[PDB]
């Protein structure tokens, strides 16, 4: 069960009482640790991390680790409740008002707000196009749903992203192919004893932040577990090559 | 003035409870 902010900030009582309920009983010290946080007095001000900018003395590499680096100091978010709400079939620009929001209020992130900060913080790079890449996974009779943001730049292929799992979310800009991107994530995958269902590959996203149109998160849609690898990259390969032309 | 103190209180205990949180994720 996961919880999303509806009340802006600062979070309403509805909201943090609830995140506070769900935290003191997924915990097994529950109560104990929940009085230690509220009831402290005295709470160090965590620092505000500073928001990367672009410089010539940068590489493309550079700079998407900078930014995958800035996302890993926001921190992924264990709490239940997820701070920012992101509406997929939103226009671009509204969802860059909710990117540069976050870079305000400074809170830990889930994979889809980290989708979107990694859409704001790439679109003033015009060589490098994102495309969001959608996972469908199965674990332990569940089902389980992740989003990554693909990268292409120079005919090489990388992603950013947040997740709880190290292998789940960046990628360095050295796959040659959109296949190897999503097989890497798939092997990735098998490491947790995850299957793949789905990927879901979306539309370049255009680099005007005002921009009316929203994000296109399913241009192609493949069942990966029904699938063998040769019709897959089949598959892959000729999208990738349509994002291209 | 107030308001931005309220902000300021939740940030530092979802930075506390977020340190918790991954701590027992790494456990579990």
């Amino acid at each position: 069960l996961f919880h999303v902010n509806k009340s802006g900030f600062p979070i309403d009582s509805h909201t943090w009482e609830r995140m506070w309920m769900h935290v003191a009983k997924v915990h097994p010290k529950g109560g104990e640790m929940v009085g230690a946080i509220r009831n402290a007095a005295f709470l160090a001000k965590p620092s505000i991390p500073q928001v990367p900018n672009y410089r010539l003395s940068m590489t493309i590499p550079d700079w998407l680790q900078a930014i995958q680096n800035y996302m890993k100091t926001l921190q992924y978010n264990h709490t239940g409740t997820q701070f920012f709400e992101i509406r997929k079939m939103r226009p671009l620009s509204g969802l860059m008002e909710t990117a540069k929001e976050m870079t305000r209020e400074s809170l830990p992130i889930k994979c889809l707000e980290a989708v979107i900060l990694g859409i704001y913080l790439t679109n003033g790079q015009p060589s490098i196009e994102r495309f969001p890449i959608s996972f469908k996974t199965y674990f332990s009779g569940n089902y389980f749903h992740h989003v990554v943001l693909g990268i292409y730049c120079n005919g090489r292929y990388g992603s950013l992203g947040m997740s709880r799992r190290a292998e789940l979310m960046d990628k360095p800009l050295t796959f040659r192919t959109l296949s190897d991107l999503i097989f890497d994530f798939e092997d990735s995958y098998k490491k947790y004893l995850h299957t793949v269902k789905k990927v879901k590959i979306g539309l370049y996203v255009p680099h005007e932040p005002h921009s009316f149109q929203p994000i296109e998160w399913k241009q192609l849609v493949l069942n990966v577990s029904k699938m063998l690898r040769a019709d897959i990259r089949k598959e892959l390969e000729k999208y990738a090559r349509d994002m291209r032309m | 003035s107030a308001q931005q103190e309220l902000k300021q209180r939740q940030r530092a205990e979802i930075y506390a409870l977020n340190r918790v949180m991954t701590e027992l994720e790494q456990q579990q």
